[PDB]
């Protein structure tokens, strides 16, 4: 299945609601501040 | 006239009373045309055969010509293909071609 | 006093938390510190500069970027989309007492300052708004369809008692219901009351309707829309037809009319605005920084700036240097004026790109649409006379006749782009005469008798008769346009796809290079970056106003006169004053490109060159040789003037060597500023002084 996985890799090479994402990635920085 | 913008710029820019809009037409066009006088005259050029203006003709990436030859074997083959296909109804399936085409269109080939 | 804390941990909700006194004070201090300590990547104190640029213009409104608020103060960025009204009030107070630290007398100018948040990352499609977004800060985009007038809304209302002189104390007005006193505390009379119109404090109000842009998702479907409320300084931030980008609080309230309409407890919604940008006016002079001005004015020092700007227009198009030059002159534009206060003449420059298919004319128009602010695009039959100029309609709710802006009025200080101009109807095409010269649109319809301003530069593209341009005929003989419409175009451009295999190789290699370069993944000067060019154009069109004091009047008059003589025998039309004024406008435009406050001889030479090369292009192919010789020899194709400076240098060196035997660069440029040869840089980049063994150095100044 290595060639099929290589085709998947080529496909992903060409491959290129958000408040919670913002809050999580910001809360990481606040955790760093606390530490 | 609006086909000029739609074919190349892939947009339609309407500006009239009560509406101003640059509408999207990211579309591939498959045109079918009839030559003047019905029969395609081989002695005449294609430009002389059809009434499409030169700016329109420059839009198309490919021009193809289908001319009705009087060949006996071709007529028999056409009739046979129609009849035996119509009787058959009761390499790849169209669903497979659809899936492969949708998969293939995600590739963006570079130019070496 | 109330003690500082870690802010992000609490048992309350966010709104309750930031409402409490302790964390409110901590948030206040944090935002104060953020304003007074935030720095740019280069180390420039950003908000000192922004507050100074605000207090100079008395704009009483401070714009803050979320993408660095999150960088500096994390928890403020955390609470902001969750509790925006409360946090924005706190930000307003902190910003006010920062501004009154920087400019202590600014309370004389304004008692309140609004913090406006920009670049909010939680953008939302307009039809994707749901109950999940309620009472949260959102960012949306859409075209403004309707606007109320600017109206005064109560903000802090004092009521006169219905039976006596007493003023009932201030009530803070809401956007949900009209606040009321009930009964007076000095005497408990009740029910109706009078507003004290003098002591009541009002605020500006403007309600707009925005819907999805027509080309965004509405592919035959009807677009969704939302109402938005602009308050205080945000009024007049937008008009109908503006592709705005709106940040605001998604707010909801009970509406009985919607309840009876739907038969369900359905709550109306509205966006309380907090920032309005525009997606076409991506840069503005009110937003330019000191560093932008500094690098713009440093670029103007370069002698190659004209070539850099010309090469910077549509850099993905090979060749067409004359087209890029004309489009640059139109994009920068001349200077409008009104000598005597009784006689207007336009400053804007009009261009027409005629030629055969596959020559990037429409592509040039699309580039100009992208680079220039307040630009619009239209095509052929898609345009109409009425839509181009202005239209009269029954107003949607009043049902009285109202006049509305057409294309050339919406582009009143921008560019109207008309593609495939030859293919319009005559009734559509003749509608732009007044707009193209008198720069007004006069309407006498349905009781409306008024004239709108249309100070618009029209750039048009067209094909000749039969599609293909034939060099056997003049421009007038194969364009099919008439003299009144041709003569209104200051610059005429002809592009021909004639075969030349070496040029075809160069063009094709460039096109393939563009295709491989822009994969999703004649220039010789290098362009500017397009962001720099947009800043340069918007700076030059506002902060520079070229004056005219001397342009060699007899030279221009002689040129125009024999240009008229030659045109009488052939097929393009220099109507009397329009071509003279076209040259004046182009000289002013070239001065504007160089950021010159006054027009010089080089600019006049450039304008003369543009006019004459365009005129030569309109001739028959057989006639171009004689015509080109006629104008080139006598009428100022001033290529270079190296010989005078060569012999001036040789004379100065001969005298100096004779003096020495029995700082020369200063000696050279002294005589060069005495004689009218002041552009000495050409002499240093020319081989004439080099094979005479002369050379230059800005430090040593020896030659
Ligand atoms: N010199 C050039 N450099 C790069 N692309 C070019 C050049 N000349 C033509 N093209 C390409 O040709 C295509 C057509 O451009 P377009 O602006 O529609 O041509 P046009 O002048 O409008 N022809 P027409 O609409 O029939 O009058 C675009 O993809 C351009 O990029
Ligand atoms: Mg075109
Ligand atoms: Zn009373």
């Amino acid at each position: 299945n290595r060639e099929l996985e290589a085709l998947k890799q080529r496909f992903w090479k060409h491959a290129n609601e958000k408040l919670q994402v913002l809050k999580a990635k910001l809360q990481e920085a606040m955790k760093l501040r606390r530490f | 006239v609006a086909i000029h913008e739609a074919m190349e710029q892939q947009t339609i820019s309407i500006t009239k009373a009560g509406v101003k809009a640059t509408l999207n037409a990211r579309t591939s066009i498959l045109a079918a045309a009839n030559p003047i006088s019905g029969h395609y005259d081989r002695s005449k050029s294609l430009k002389q055969n059809i009434n499409l203006s030169a700016p329109i003709m420059s839009r198309f990436d490919l021009f193809f010509i289908l001319v009705d030859e009087c060949n006996e074997v071709t007529d028999y083959a056409i009739a046979r293909r129609i009849v035996d296909l119509h009787s058959r109804i009761e390499v790849y399936s169209l669903d497979d071609i659809r899936r492969y085409l949708l998969f293939a269109r995600q590739f963006k080939p570079k130019i070496s | 006093e109330s003690i500082e804390n870690l802010e992000d941990l609490k048992g309350h909700s966010v709104r309750e938390w930031v409402s409490m006194a302790g964390p409110r004070l901590e948030i206040h201090h944090r935002f104060k510190n953020f304003l007074r300590t935030h720095v740019d990547s280069h180390g420039h104190n950003v908000f000192k500069e922004r507050i100074s640029d605000m207090c100079k213009e008395n704009r009483e409104s401070l714009v803050v970027n979320y993408e660095d608020l999150a960088a500096r103060e994390h928890v403020l960025a955390y609470f902001l989309p969750e509790a925006p009204a409360e946090l924005l009030q706190i930000f307003d107070e902190a910003a006010l007492e920062v501004v009154l630290a920087m400019y202590p007398k600014y309370d004389r100018i304004t008692n309140h300052i609004h913090v406006r948040i920009s670049h909010l990352p939680l953008v939302e499609e307009l039809r994707s708004l749901r109950q999940l977004h309620l009472n949260q800060l959102i960012r949306t985009s859409g075209v403004v369809t309707s606007c109320t007038g600017v109206l005064p809304q109560l903000s802090m209302v004092k009521y006169n008692c219905n039976k006596c002189n007493f003023v009932l104390g201030p009530f803070c007005q809401s956007q949900n219901q009209e606040v009321k006193p009930g009964s007076c505390p000095e005497c408990q009379s009740a029910g109706p009351f009078e507003v004290n119109m003098e002591e009541t404090i009002y605020q500006n109000y403007q309600r707009i309707r925005i819907q999805e842009s027509p080309g965004k998702v509405a592919a035959g479907r009807l677009p969704r829309s939302k109402d938005a409320i602009l308050l205080a300084d945000l009024v007049d931030s937008c008009k109908p037809g503006d592709e705005i980008e709106l940040t605001g609080i998604y707010h909801n309230n009970y509406d009985g009319s919607l309840n009876t309409a739907n038969g369900f407890p359905v709550f109306a919604t509205v966006i309380l605005a907090n920032h309005v940008a525009k997606k076409d006016n991506k840069v503005a002079v009110g937003e330019l920084t000191d560093e932008d001005v500094k690098m713009i004015t440093s670029l103007s020092k370069d002698q190659q700036i004209g070539e850099k700007i010309f090469a910077s227009i549509a850099p993905s198009i090979y060749g067409h240097e004359d087209i890029k030059r004309g489009l640059a002159l139109a994009l920068f534009g001349g200077e409008p004026k009104n000598p005597g206060g009784k006689h207007k003449v336009r400053g804007d420059i009009n261009v027409l790109l005629c030629g055969d298919p596959g020559t990037a004319k429409s592509q040039f128009l699309k580039y100009i649409e992208k680079v220039s602010s307040r630009a619009i695009f239209t095509t052929g039959q898609g345009a109409s006379a009425v839509g181009l100029t202005a239209y009269v309609q029954r107003h949607p709710v009043s049902r009285e006749w109202t006049l509305e802006a057409g294309a050339l009025v919406l582009a009143d200080r921008g560019v109207c782009l008309i593609d495939e101009f030859d293919k319009m109807n005559d009734q559509d095409r003749t509608s732009i005469h007044e707009a193209m010269e008198q720069q007004s649109i006069s309407i006498s319809k349905a009781g409306i008798v008024t004239s709108l301003q249309a100070r618009c530069t029209v750039i048009a593209a067209a094909n000749p008769i039969g599609g293909r341009y034939d060099p056997s005929l003049t421009f007038s003989e194969n364009v099919d346009l008439t003299e009144p419409i041709i003569s209104r175009f200051d610059i005429l451009c002809v592009v021909r796809d004639t075969v030349d295999p070496v040029q075809d190789e160069m063009l094709a290699r460039f096109v393939v290079g563009s295709h491989v370069r822009h994969h999703p993944s004649t220039y010789g000067v290098e362009p500017l970056p397009q962001e720099v060019l947009k800043k340069y154009i918007i700076y030059a069109k506002e902060r520079v106003h070229p004056k005219l004091n001397q342009m060699d009047q007899d030279k221009v008059a002689k040129m125009y006169s024999d240009l008229r003589k030659e045109s009488m025998a052939t097929g393009s039309i220099p109507i009397t004053v329009r071509h003279i004024e076209s040259m004046i406008r182009m000289a002013e435009a070239h001065a504007r490109i160089h950021l010159r406050d006054y027009v010089i001889e080089d600019d006049v030479n450039m304008a003369i060159r543009v006019m004459l090369e365009s005129f030569i292009d309109t001739q028959k192919f057989s006639v171009m040789r004689s015509m080109r010789k006629t104008f080139a020899r006598y009428l100022s194709f001033r290529r270079d003037n190296n010989e005078l400076l060569l012999f001036i240098l040789k004379q100065l060196v001969a005298e100096q060597v004779t003096y020495q035997r029995n700082v020369p660069e200063k000696d050279l440029v002294d005589k060069a500023r005495q004689i009218n040869i002041h552009n000495l840089s050409a002499f240093y980049d020319s081989e004439l002084f080099r094979m005479n063994k002369f050379s230059h150095d800005l430090k040593r100044k020896m030659i």
